[PDB]
């Protein structure tokens, strides 16, 4: 998972 | 005490759903924003909104749409709904080609900005970052 | 007579200010998630501050990130709603 | 098994960001004055949204400023709720 | 299970902070009705059934030791939280008579990794201040 | 009235  | 839905139409729903960004901005690619747009596409179609969906924005695009929108005639429209997918730091959001705040984004839709909008709901969902801290999380 | 300029808005914040948002790339951000899934079985029957409030539940307990990085691992999310709503707010009738 | 740090928590101000608050010396703040009313009377029957949500209309609604000056004369105020609850509140039962 | 538990001893604490006169050089006026508004919130909030305190004239560092103490405090018989601050304020700050101190930092003592007892219970925060300067002039 |  990534980050906006 | 409910906001009258007696309308002819539910209202617009613009979608802002940028994945590409220029280089400058320093920003990566955001995998899985597409799931995103389609999934929200077909939940506020549902809802009875007239979905439209606008990819890898620009600031001034991004500026344009709303603005564009605010000067619409929605006598005949219940509400509005903007959604904004992207990079975002607080109070601002990322075009393609850097920054916006969102309170210029939001501004166009005031009652003194928009009086066909005047005393009905504008909704605005906001998927972006707002920061740099973590939430560890607890027990 | 008169209405404020600024009333009768809402905004849905996939998270609190200052803070990150988390996107899986394969199964989309987890404010969209949790906010169509709610959509999809309550959208028309639902006030949307009870909605957006399932919303908060869902993002808050069913989710958690994994990273290698230590720095990020195991972190967790809360998204933040605004409301100068004047009124209850129903998506049908 | 775990809980963000920020989650369950409410603001309700009396104006959104950027803006004044007002406040009649002989009555009390606006803001106050509606919440206080709404309590009264409907505090142990509705949930802490739609409380809040009648108080921004109240004081939308029922209030407007008057000054000589003619710069804070006839100027309007709307409240601002910030939700990150994960559940709906009554005060009852 | 979409509700918040309310079954507890106590409804909880209801912490109201009444700030009515102001140090001079904060340049700050006195806030004349407020005494209204503190007692028409006690006599609501205690008709709720929160156990309520009012707080009068804090200084900033009164107002934060006030908040901090209240986190270290036990509130595993408590349903819940209330917080009423009554001041002058500027964007995402608070006056005490002492100047002006941070939102957050008054609201922080009581996240959830730092208030254990009111983990997964309402923190509920009432803010009667001005958040900058801008005037709405309203329409039609 | 006056303002905070």
């Amino acid at each position: 998972v990534e980050i906006x | 005490y409910q906001y009258n839905m007696n309308f002819e139409k539910l209202g617009k729903c613009i979608i802002i759903n940028n994945k590409n960004f220029d280089k400058v901005t320093g920003m990566g690619v955001r995998n899985g924003t597409d799931k995103d747009a389609e999934a929200l596409f077909k939940c506020f179609r549902s809802l009875g909104f007239d979905v439209i969906v606008y990819n890898d924005c620009s600031c001034a695009k991004m500026q344009d749409l709303l603005k564009k929108a605010s000067e619409e005639d929605h006598t005949n429209a219940a509400c509005f709904a903007c959604i904004l997918l992207s990079h975002g730091e607080e109070n601002v959001i990322y075009g393609k080609d850097g920054v916006t705040p969102i309170k210029d984004l939001t501004a166009h839709f005031r009652g003194d900005r928009c009086k066909t909008l005047l005393e009905k709901p504008k909704l605005f969902f906001i998927q972006a970052c707002r920061g740099t801290e973590l939430d560890d999380g607890i027990q | 007579y008169k209405i404020p300029v600024e009333a009768d808005f809402l905004f849905a914040y996939s998270t609190v200010p200052g803070y990150y948002s988390w996107r899986s790339p394969g199964r989309g951000s987890w404010f969209v998630q949790a906010l169509c899934s709610i959509l999809e079985e309550h959208g028309k029957d639902l006030e949307i501050m009870q909605i957006l409030t399932r919303v908060n539940d869902r993002v808050a307990r069913h989710f958690e990130s994994q990273s290698d990085d230590p720095h990020f691992h195991e972190k967790k999310q809360i998204p933040c709603v605004v409301s100068m709503l004047t009124k209850e707010l129903y998506f049908s009738q």
